[PDB]
RNA sequence: AUGAGGUGGCAAGAAAUGGGCUACAUUUUCUACCCCAGAAAAACGAUAGCCCUUAUGAAACUUAAGGGUCGAAGGUGGAUUUAGC
């Protein structure tokens, strides 16, 4: 790391650094204060103060990502989620006023919503009590469990059961379906949730 | 290939700055690149390669 | 040949063969035959469009030289 | 956003604001020629709203003064890549179209000169060759935009198609599309002979003839098209290209050459070159020469506001942050008013 | 007196080819033309060939010039890579350093 | 002569195994450009095979490059195993 231990990773939000000062509690001043010595990490190149961005987008593109290729990546998502919102679209139009006001039309909403409908709350890990691992069932943390979401989506849309369906058009079906709360990635969440309370019998293996 | 024009100020040049004046195709210029050059085996780092 | 010049001489051109021709043209619908290849050319208008399509053709071709032949081209067309 | 409809009425009132195009009139006027993305917009708001800008609202005012007997004059639409030509080119085919012109609009002359399988040689001359997909892919598009005209039009010429078959004097340019659709393999020289056919009747006071073709830059540009020896084939080996240049000429009357420039598609050229003869080359620019070329340039602030409105308005930038002013300014920078980079970003935020 | 009778061999052939030099130079010139007549160059073909085997300059072979290593050769220095890091270690080659970056 | 010199010659594959390259494609293939496009898509896939030419050389079927021709195995790989903060 070309950075020294002394550098701290930059705070970008406007928001808290436009924060009127009466509002900082003496612990918060305390920290403002400290901040102005101390040496800050140039931004990376991924996110900025837009008011656009998006952390778990950013974060599904660099997922995508293959070999350093930023500029596809990106391009894939800004596909999807247009393919998305379009699909949307045509949904609200063809349908009637009264299923109308239920319909949602925001891409990143229906991303977000899809992402945590697969996030799966239980996962398996090998646990050994005397010499021998076992697949015990144990709470995943939440960066885990929004990896593992994250994942599974991007692995479903790449399997090679969709042929000559460009991942665009992959994902936007993926995700609307997640949304719904079917799909690929949905039953996968349930085969893993099935696994574990198969093995339930197994829980006090663990020791933490 | 190339305007009559050109090709005559062309021939010009050459003539003036000492090149083949004549057409001549990449398998006979190796004579030219040959002669303007020493044999590999006459350069002094070969010869001399030996205290 | 045309093809063997660094410099573009506006003279006998394709340029000016086209812009007299429609200038016949022009006079020809107009059905007044007060018109010759001198008379025309002499004009202040195809002076102005030959020094910009000349411009065009050997100096860098920028916006503000389109913007000229531009104005040479609709004054010389009476289309404005 | 405007009440009028009209395409003859609308001018510097009405500039930065929008410009309908009725369900019927885009399923006749615009079966081609489009932009892609503009077509999904519209298919996917329900309406084809176009902003009225200068380029085309110049455009309309020099072919709304414009004089039949003089020759058919020739306008470039020239700009920056995604700055309006192309929807510029088509505001100026509907008001013509609406104003009863016969409009002879090539969508993408850049797609004649390369990606082409079938490359037979033209029967009417050897020395030629045929683009039988292409040419019977325009000819329905055309008699779908000119049916109208398509039955009152006669031919004034014979025409053999075989050794056997042909089209006599006096017959129906339907006559003359029809064949050209049906028999695929008689597509080019059926497209040739509407061309001819149109030229010269323009010339009689017959119609008016409204020649625009986006990309014009292709017809004496490079070719990506090789014969079956390996050897590229300039463009005026293709009897498409090779009518459509003749067409392109002034030495007729009764109409106007409406063009567009277009890199995106070129073959050979740089990214960044935008300019007339920069995207045309001396053979190109010869050519065209005299034409008058109208600039179209990314949106200025009320055209850019007018756009993000319509959108909002749309529901389109279904981002939460969009409609502040904070939102308006990323956009504004990020697509620095340029029409295509607004519209794409705002496709997916 | 070299180092061995490698090196003594590829002296003697470097010694031949600075000999015959010229008249390789010469031969292979009429040889490598499509100019003159094929008969010519076919009999040219055959004197170059009957010239003598070590007078060919390909069957030089760059040896160090002290340890008659025939591979591991800086051409620059004509030394193997052993003495050559014996010499710049030991710090009598000018200007030569550890290179650390 | 276990020393020296000359000519010619082997340096291959029954087969196994280690490392690497290319791939099995749609985040892909071809083209233009170097990133706002058009086509391809059962085709993808050899840097292998065979023929020709060129480069070096005195010597090239046995070296390299290019072209032509062919369009092969394969369809993301078992336990196991390598590397990376
Ligand atoms: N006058 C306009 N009114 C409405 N939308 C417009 C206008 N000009 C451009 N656009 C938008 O930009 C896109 C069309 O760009 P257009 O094809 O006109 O650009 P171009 O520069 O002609 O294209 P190219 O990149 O091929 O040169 C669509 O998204 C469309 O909505
Ligand atoms: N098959 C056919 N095509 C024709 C005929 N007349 C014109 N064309 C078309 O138009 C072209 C000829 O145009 P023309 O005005 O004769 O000029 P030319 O191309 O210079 O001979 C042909 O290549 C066809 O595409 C005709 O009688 N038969
Ligand atoms: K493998
Ligand atoms: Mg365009
Ligand atoms: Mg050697
Ligand atoms: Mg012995
Ligand atoms: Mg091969
Ligand atoms: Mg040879
Ligand atoms: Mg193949």
């Amino acid at each position: 790391s070309r950075y020294s231990p002394e550098f701290k990773d930059p705070l970008i939000d406007k928001e808290y650094y436009r924060k009127p000062v009466e509002e900082l509690t003496e612990e918060e001043k305390y920290v403002r204060e400290l901040k102005k010595t101390q040496l800050i990490k140039a931004a990376p190149a991924g996110k900025t103060s837009s008011v656009f961005e998006d952390p778990v987008i950013s974060k599904f593109t660099n997922m995508m990502m293959i070999g350093g290729n930023k500029v596809l990546a990106r391009s894939l998502m800004i596909q999807t989620l247009e393919a998305v919102k379009r699909k949307q679209f045509e949904k609200y139009h063809a349908a009637s006023a009264e299923e109308q006001a239920t319909i949602e039309r925001n891409p990143y909403t229906i991303f977000h919503q899809a992402l945590k409908n697969c996030e799966p709350m239980i996962g398996l890990v090998p646990i050994l009590k005397g010499g021998r691992f076992y697949q015990v069932p144990v709470p995943l943390p939440d960066r885990r469990r929004r990896f593992l979401a994250m994942k599974w989506m991007i692995t479903e849309c790449r399997d090679k059961k969709h042929q000559r369906t460009l991942m665009p058009e992959k994902l936007s079906h993926k995700l609307l379906e997640a949304f719904h709360n079917q799909g690929p990635v949905i039953k996968r969440k349930h085969d893993l949730h099935k696994m574990a309370e198969a093995n339930r019998a197994l829980a006090h293996y663990r020791w933490w | 290939s190339l305007s009559e024009y050109a090709f005559r100020m062309s021939r010009l040049s050459a003539r003036l700055f000492g090149e083949v004046t004549r057409p001549t195709n990449s398998k006979s210029m190796k004579v030219v690149k040959l002669f303007s050059e020493l044999p590999l085996a006459k350069k002094k780092e070969t010869y001399d390669w030996y205290p | 040949t045309e093809a063997d010049m660094e410099e573009y001489i506006w003279e006998n051109s394709s340029s000016e063969r086209n812009i007299l021709e429609t200038l016949l043209q022009m006079k020809a619908a107009e059905k007044n035959m007060e018109i010759n290849k001198e008379e025309l050319l002499g004009t202040k208008e195809i002076e102005e469009y030959k020094k910009s399509v000349v411009s065009l053709k050997n100096e860098e071709e920028n916006e503000n030289s389109i913007s000229q032949y531009k104005e040479s081209v609709k004054r010389l067309l009476n289309v404005t | 956003r405007t009440n009028e409809n009209d395409p003859a009425k609308h001018g510097d009132q009405h500039e930065g604001q929008h410009y309908n195009i009725s369900p019927q009139d885009l399923e006749t006027v615009f079966p081609h020629g489009l932009p892609p993305r503009f077509v999904m917009q519209v298919k996917t708001f329900s309406e084809a709203c176009l902003m009225v800008r200068k380029p085309a609202l110049e455009l309309l005012h020099y072919l709304k003064n414009t004089s039949f007997a003089y020759p058919a004059i020739r306008y470039l639409l020239y700009g920056e890549k995604g700055t309006g030509k192309t929807l510029s080119l088509c505001h100026v085919i509907h008001f013509c179209a609406k104003q009863d012109w016969l409009i002879l609009h090539i969508p993408d002359a850049h797609l004649w000169v390369k990606n082409c399988r079938d490359l037979l040689q033209s029967s009417y001359n050897k020395q030629r060759f045929d683009q039988p997909l292409e040419a019977s892919t325009w000819l329905k598009n055309f008699k779908t935009t000119n049916e109208r005209f398509l039955n009152q039009i006669k031919v004034q010429e014979k025409y053999v198609w075989n050794k056997r078959e042909s089209t006599e004097k006096g017959s129906p340019l339907g006559e003359v599309v029809e064949q050209g659709i049906t028999r695929v393999r008689n597509a080019t020289d059926a497209v040739g002979i509407v061309l001819k056919e149109l030229k010269r009747q323009s010339s009689l006071g017959m119609f008016h003839l409204l020649v625009a073709v986006d990309g014009i830059n292709a017809l004496w540009g490079r070719t990506t098209l090789k014969r079956e020896d390996k050897s590229p084939i300039a463009p005026e080996e293709l009897a498409l290209v090779h009518n459509l240049r003749k067409m392109m000429k002034n030495d007729w009357h009764g109409g106007a050459i409406v063009s567009a420039l277009s890199q995106t598609g070129s073959l050979f050229k740089p990214r960044k070159a935008y300019l007339p003869q920069e995207l045309l080359g001396k053979e190109g620019f010869d050519a065209l020469d005299p034409f008058i070329p109208i600039l179209v340039s990314n949106y200025n602030p009320k055209e850019f506001e007018s756009c993000i409105q319509y959108y909002l308005e749309n529901n389109w930038l279904q981002h939460e942050k969009a409609p502040t002013e904070e939102g308006k300014k990323e956009l504004l920078f990020l697509s620095n008013a340029n029409p295509s980079l607004l519209e794409r970003h705002c496709a997916y935020l | 007196h070299y180092v061995d009778w490698r090196m003594w061999r590829d002296v003697k052939r470097r010694k031949m080819a600075y000999e015959y030099a010229d008249e390789r130079l010469r031969i292979n010139s009429l040889r490598k033309n499509t100019i003159l007549p094929k008969i010519l160059q076919d009999v040219a073909d055959e004197e170059i060939a009957a010239l003598p085997r070590d007078s060919c300059p390909v069957r030089i072979r760059n040896r160090c010039v002290m340890t008659s290593r025939p591979r591991g050769v800086k051409r620059r220095w004509r030394l193997s890579r052993i003495v050559f890091r014996h010499l710049a270690d030991h710090g009598q080659l000018s200007g030569i350093q550890r290179a650390t970056w």
